[PDB]
């Protein structure tokens, strides 16, 4: 019925590579890619974008981009544009950034996956 | 379960030289293939 088994490389940072957060140039674990059928295409009066999926969550306050509607203010940026489009696209994420799990992306705090912790 | 990034979405990363960067989340992939 389902599977989610595509693209089930992922890549470790083992390049010591580090991301801007709102803690500073944090060491992330890795990076996984995953398949999704559907996701919501954010556009902010700031201008900038967000293309991520459902219950991602971004700032501290695990705010999801189904939780937010058009008119809300995600960090200090209205969001004008909020479509769900159900097409089947490739995503990345970032493992344990620091000790914080949160970090910057198109210049929105966005929180990490963790595949570190019990 | 998943719930990431598309690939085109913009981070600023420090490389390992102290290079900051501002690259795609799948650039990012691409970084450490």
């Amino acid at each position: 019925d389902y599977k989610d088994d595509d693209d089930k490389m992922f890549k470790l940072n083992t390049k010591n590579i580090k991301v801007l957060t709102p803690s500073g140039f944090k060491s992330f674990s890795g990076i996984q890619k995953v398949y999704k059928p559907f996701y919501h295409h954010i556009i902010f009066d700031d201008g900038s974008e967000i293309k991520c999926s459902d219950n991602h969550s971004f700032g501290k306050d695990k705010i999801k981009a189904s939780t937010i509607k058009v008119g809300d203010y995600l960090q200090g940026k209205k969001v004008l544009y909020n479509e769900i489009v159900e097409e089947g696209i490739y995503l990345y994420d970032l493992l344990n950034v620091g000790e914080d799990n949160l970090y910057y992306t198109n210049g929105i705090v966005s929180h990490a996956c963790e595949s570190r912790g019990k | 379960e998943f719930e990431a990034l598309s690939g085109d979405t913009m981070i600023e990363i420090l490389d390992d030289d102290g290079i900051i960067q501002k690259i795609s989340m799948e650039d990012l992939y691409q970084r450490l293939a």
